[PDB]
């Protein structure tokens, strides 16, 4: 991937996790579990909807072909008709190939770079308190109880309240 | 005590191709080609077609006596015409301007029917026997068009010269028709119309038409070597015809009152059966009920159709790769 | 002691759309395309259009009595054609290929009226009669076009065969005319140009044309129940025309030297004004003056013009999205 | 954002920056300042400006519609016409319209990358010489001043010189 | 002990352009457009091309008395025709509906000429001397069409009504040509075919035609002020064709068999040199041998060609940047 | 560039690198020399390859422009075929040069993108067992032999292994 988060050092997904697109596995003491990321979730889908939504828009008019007749000696104009028919025939068949071929390349990119995001939001308020596993997970230096979890889902983390406790369990 | 960020994974085996990379899986996807259809036509905006049944296109307008089912007043969202409809011009003869014909009246949605010039409209000839094996009525042998008179002689005279006028003093264009006969040889021309040079003179405000008899035996066809030169036009609102003819005229004798269609006009060839049904989108090949942005069923219909391409899939990446563990 | 790393924010409130989201502010964008119009006609390439005003294309180069303020010489980087014009073909009939003649006029940059045929090349008929109240001068009640003559018969003869011969010995084509007289009835024919079979015939190297009079009684216009059939031709550098009649000619009288244009050619039919100005782009519309990549004017334009789209606005993003603090 | 810093780490503009389109704000003894950072500003000015250009010179050239007319017997040949006039106008309509939206999601992830490098561009130097707030703000362990600062921006910092006097107040 | 991470350069100097940067040094890359022809003509699927040399399309199908090298039958994978070839119509002319005719023969792969109407076939009037200096051959300075005969009377008599006919029984349309001939005066119309109306007409169970000789004298054309109306049409399988005229007729004589091509029609307008060589792609100014998907040489081509665009170069990158050191 | 590597804190490519888009050059007891990452390489070939491939197929039609010959009075009709011809051939060559304009700048930031994620994945193994150049280059606080090396260029590099080693080594 380009920005090597899904299918990389994230190595799969989660079928564990049913409720959004990118999201959380935490586990401590009242046990685990799976819980989407709301904000970039929402967020996600709200600009895939537009995009959707915008090309389906730009897409809304239609090129009408005729049923209209030529006799023998209207060979030409005959011929003319069908090759301005064929003609936008083929410009549009190419306009939609082309866009989707194009646009899921960035859509799959776009998800790719929203999960490298998540992470390292997460990384940055764990700072030293926490241990980089490389796969996506961090291994706590200190008890992370379930509003503990909750405040790093939500970025109000508090690095300071757990430094030491985290500073004495590392070193 | 750990936390991880991960992605959604599902046990969707739909794919997707990109410009890197084909057959791709991803968790959510929307199609938005159409390739389905209702091999049938169907009403659109709850208005039937027209169907011309065993009539082609100039068999109905010209009135020919095997297509009394069809005659008289017409509404339509589109025509439908069958490919192996026998009734056509029966008498032999070039429609003149056929193709632009078809068009004008594809770009209607109603006829009505009346009557132009009625017989009493030509004072010194014979309206009674106009009529031939080449066409033939269901119940007789030898008919002839409902919306045409052919005039000869009567029983023993010289061809005079004919008048008749029709001023259109109505609020909507008159499609009518008119023919001029050409005998396979000048027995036939003496026999109906008498002898001397004969014409065919017609005129509006915006149009002049003049044809003279052109007699030669061409092949024969429905047991006719002889041929009509069938005419049309459009008498605009306000414009007045003049006919005049001293012989060998097929006169107007019923015409149509025309109502152009706002909408995009069509006329499907097709075998496809006319049911009881609604329709939004009504493609030659059949219905479509989608609202889907693209179609690959074809690119003739009426009504609010998707974009005809001819890709056979067109599926956008909504989700992302699917990658479900173990 | 601290360094921070960031981005530039300003007061912008212009916004954008992309794909993934819509009303997006940007810090800088620019704008290509042009909704904005002077509602005018103006010079291209300072040369002026031609203002036909209250006549026709019809009236201006077959000489209504009327368009003497257009008649002889005229340089034009674009045709106006007012819409209520009322001074087109005074004496009722057909101009034929009246529109690939218009397409041809349009062609041309310049035209030089010149004598083609004066009135002493007919020998042994009258060139003083051809009026008529149809086509009425502004002075006098009865008048004709300006480019051509309607030949009638001297007091008491029979119309004999005249003839006329033009040699093209110079290096720009001829656009010249003529036409064919059709009377009501056989009376005003043996009246004008006596009795016997009439006929118009006229050839070049590459043209041959040949028509004899229709006669018949067509709704009357303009006072006429007659017609003319007007035709036009061009007579090509170094070809030759001959004109043969015996009777019913409408002969050519005034031609043109026409000068094709190496650019684009326009016919404007418009109500806006011509006033004193200079143009790089002219719309049927209006005047641009833009730099712009886009309009949304209109598809009809002569000269140089920005691209015609149906878009309201066509808005690139250039700066990054504004995002000021507090 | 597509990399996350634009309306991301970084919450938001410096509506004080008013000579680049990315740079700096420094604290120091001397007080406090903006400056743009004149390579990459520059950088991403020509490039737009080339995007821009091509985009012109793409769109360089026009569908000419006529002014042609026909006759009520050319009622086939004048309908080939509109449908071929309208059926270029939809072709170029899209193609500018998708365009526009396709180039406006691109050149806006383009400014968010290039304050994400710029940013790692800056980490990079430091390391542990300072301290990373999360906010797009490094906070010196020793005294850096004006030319200390400018070695930042222009990419010439020393590491090693001032390491131990680092090293010390961080530990 | 190190190790570092870093991408492959080399010495390439080729160049791309891409939207935010022009002359990008790449490592490796793609050039999708061929500039690059073969100006000459070859054959296509191993079938060769017709070259009508000095003669023109008209000359050859005519049957011009020059154009006897290329008399009789032809296949071709396409039609050259030479800018200057010198003999067309020869007895001046117009021969009509020529542009459908054009294309119409260009749809074609092979005709087989074969005698439609034997001189045996027009019965009290004479077929010897149908010559002109105007037409004439190589050996003999007055000749005529190979296909065609001019019929006019025997030594002293008046000219009858003529009549021929021919059934198409055959799985094959048949073009062919005939004419009229209009005399620069009475004189040579009363010599070349008496006195009295004269008419030609023809007619199958599609086609009906009728023409009257129109006497003008026209601006000399090799040596000649009359004129032929030339004509032609298609008898398809299954048509009878019915000849009949009492004066003024140019017959047909020589027909052809025709066989429509399933693939693209192609005539080529040029001065190129026809070699012995195959090619799979033949434009109009050239060979084009290549794998590339585009083409800048010409629009108008024949066989599996690249598509054709105004650029100079499309070179896609493959590789990336070209950064080498020092 | 996009994503910063290439031209980027890695400031040139390698010539003496042939066998790959994209590898290692490592130094030890053993010597120096350069290996291509055979993985990352492999799958931007076929990424482009396959663009390349896809990029011809939807060319793969053509618009015929005819030799049709039209008389004098023909000039509509000739003009309406020429308008037309001219209509797609414009539209085609605007596809064709915008489309090579838009792949060239993905396609190289592809590349960058692929630069950046291969160093990361080294960086990731390492840790703190090795010391980041910030030129794309590590210096091992252990010995690396060849087979040390291989295991990081095919990412089974032992941590752990190698940790007290470095850790006395660094401090
Ligand atoms: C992100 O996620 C975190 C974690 O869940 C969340 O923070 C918690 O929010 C809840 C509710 O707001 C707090 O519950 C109240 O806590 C107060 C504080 O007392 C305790 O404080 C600390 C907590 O660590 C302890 O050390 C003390 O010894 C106390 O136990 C407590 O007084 C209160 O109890 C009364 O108040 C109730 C009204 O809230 C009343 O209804 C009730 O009857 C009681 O009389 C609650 O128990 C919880 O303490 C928070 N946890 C922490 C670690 O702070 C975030 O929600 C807040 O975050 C702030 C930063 C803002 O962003 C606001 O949105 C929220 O108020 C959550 N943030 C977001 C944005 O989702
Ligand atoms: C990136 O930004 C940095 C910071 O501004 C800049 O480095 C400074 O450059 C200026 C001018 O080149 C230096 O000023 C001269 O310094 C010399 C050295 O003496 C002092 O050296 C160190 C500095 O830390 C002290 O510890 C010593 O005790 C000395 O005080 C000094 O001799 C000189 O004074 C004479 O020379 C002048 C000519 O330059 C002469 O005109 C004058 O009359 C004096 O006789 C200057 O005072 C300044 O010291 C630099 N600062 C540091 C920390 O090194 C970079 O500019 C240079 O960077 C090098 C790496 C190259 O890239 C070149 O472009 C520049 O020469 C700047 N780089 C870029 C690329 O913008
Ligand atoms: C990624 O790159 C690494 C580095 O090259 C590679 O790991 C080496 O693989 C080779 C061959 O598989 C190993 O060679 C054998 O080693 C065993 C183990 O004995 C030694 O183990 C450790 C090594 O550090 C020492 O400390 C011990 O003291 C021993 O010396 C050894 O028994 C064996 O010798 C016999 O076995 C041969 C069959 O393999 C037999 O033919 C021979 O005659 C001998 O009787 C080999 O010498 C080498 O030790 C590995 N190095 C390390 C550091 O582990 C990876 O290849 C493997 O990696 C595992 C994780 C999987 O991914 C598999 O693909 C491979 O088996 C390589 N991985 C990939 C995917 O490319
Ligand atoms: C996925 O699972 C659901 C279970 O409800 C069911 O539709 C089916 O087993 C699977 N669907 C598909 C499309 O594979
Ligand atoms: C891969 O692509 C083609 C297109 O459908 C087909 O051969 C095959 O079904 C696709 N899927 C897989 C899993 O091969
Ligand atoms: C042509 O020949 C066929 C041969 O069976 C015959 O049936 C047909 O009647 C002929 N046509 C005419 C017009 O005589
Ligand atoms: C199209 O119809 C399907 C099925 O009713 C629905 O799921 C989908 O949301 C519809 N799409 C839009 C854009 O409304
Ligand atoms: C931004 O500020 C400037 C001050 O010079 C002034 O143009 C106006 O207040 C603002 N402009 C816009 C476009 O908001
Ligand atoms: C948002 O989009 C539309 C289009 O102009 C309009 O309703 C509105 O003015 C735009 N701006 C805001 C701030 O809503
Ligand atoms: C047709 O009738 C109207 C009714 O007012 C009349 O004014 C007009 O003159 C009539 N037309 C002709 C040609 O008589
Ligand atoms: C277009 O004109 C405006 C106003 O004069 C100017 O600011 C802009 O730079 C111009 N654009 C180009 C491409 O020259
Ligand atoms: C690169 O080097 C090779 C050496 O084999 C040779 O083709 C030439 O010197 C260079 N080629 C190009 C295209 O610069
Ligand atoms: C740069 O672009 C143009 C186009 O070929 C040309 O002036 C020049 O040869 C190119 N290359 C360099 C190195 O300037
Ligand atoms: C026209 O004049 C030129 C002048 O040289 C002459 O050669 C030519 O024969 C003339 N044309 C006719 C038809 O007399
Ligand atoms: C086109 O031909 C060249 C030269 O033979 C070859 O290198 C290239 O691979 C070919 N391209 C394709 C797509 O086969």
């Amino acid at each position: 991937g380009i920005f090597g988060a899904i299918a990389g050092f994230i190595e799969g997904g989660w079928t564990g996790m049913i409720d959004g697109w990118y999201g959380y596995h935490h586990e401590n003491s009242q046990g685990s579990g799976y819980a989407a990321d709301r904000e970039s979730t929402q967020k996600a889908i709200d600009g895939i909807t537009n995009k959707v939504n915008s090309i389906i828009n730009k897409m809304n008019t239609q090129f009408e072909a005729v049923d209209h007749e030529f006799s023998n000696l209207e060979r030409r104009i005959g011929n003319l008709n069908k090759r301005m028919e064929d003609g936008f025939l083929d410009v549009w068949t190419y306009n939609a190939e082309l866009l989707v071929l194009l646009e899921n390349e960035r859509t799959l990119d776009l998800h790719d770079a929203n999960v490298k995001n998540l992470y390292e939001k997460v990384k940055s308020q764990l700072r030293d308190n926490a241990n980089d596993l490389g796969n996506g997970c961090f291994e706590f230096w200190h008890k992370c109880d379930n509003e503990c979890m909750e405040s790093v889902k939500n970025g109000t983390y508090d690095y300071p309240k757990y430094q030491k406790e985290s500073k004495l369990n590392r070193q | 005590d750990k936390i991880c960020i991960g992605y959604h994974a599902n046990n969707s085996t739909t794919q997707v191709d990109t410009l890197l990379e084909k057959n791709v899986t991803v968790t959510h996807s929307v199609e938005l080609l159409e390739n389905q259809k209702e091999k049938r036509f169907c009403k659109i905006m709850n208005k039937a077609p027209l169907d011309l049944k065993d009539c082609t296109i100039e068999g109905w307008i010209l009135g020919n006596p095997k297509c009394d089912l069809l005659l008289g007043d017409q509404s339509w969202s589109y025509i439908v015409e069958r490919p192996n409809a026998q009734n056509g011009i029966c008498y032999p003869g070039v429609l003149n301007e056929l193709e632009e014909l078809k068009a004008f009246i594809g770009s209607g949605e109603r006829v009505e029917r009346f009557e132009m010039f009625p017989k009493s409209t030509w004072a010194g000839v014979d309206t009674s026997r106009g009529v031939t094996n080449a066409c033939p009525s269901y119940t007789i042998d030898s008919s002839f068009y409902r919306n045409l008179v052919w005039i000869v002689k009567t029983d023993s005279a010289t061809y005079p010269v004919i008048k008749g006028t029709y001023n259109n003093t109505g609020t909507q264009p008159i499609l009518y028709f008119w023919g001029v006969h050409h005998p396979l040889d000048t027995t036939v021309q003496d026999n109906l119309y008498g002898s001397g040079d004969k014409y065919v003179r017609m005129g509006t405000e915006s149009m002049n038409f003049a044809k003279s008899p052109e007699i030669a035996a061409r092949p024969a066809v429905n047991g006719q070597r002889s041929r009509i030169d069938y005419y049309w036009s459009v008498l605009r609102p306000g414009e007045t015809l003049n006919v005049e003819s001293n012989g060998n005229l097929i006169a107007p004798w019923y015409a149509y009152k025309f109502v152009s269609t706002n909408k995009k006009g069509a006329v499907f060839k097709s075998d496809l059966p006319i049911e009881n049904c609604d329709a939004t989108c009504q493609t030659i090949t059949g219905v479509l009920r989608t609202n889907k942005t693209f179609q690959n069923v074809s690119p003739l219909w009426i009504g609010e159709c998707p974009k005809y391409v001819k890709s056979e899939s067109l599926r956008l990446a909504t989700g992302l790769r699917n990658v479900p563990q173990i």
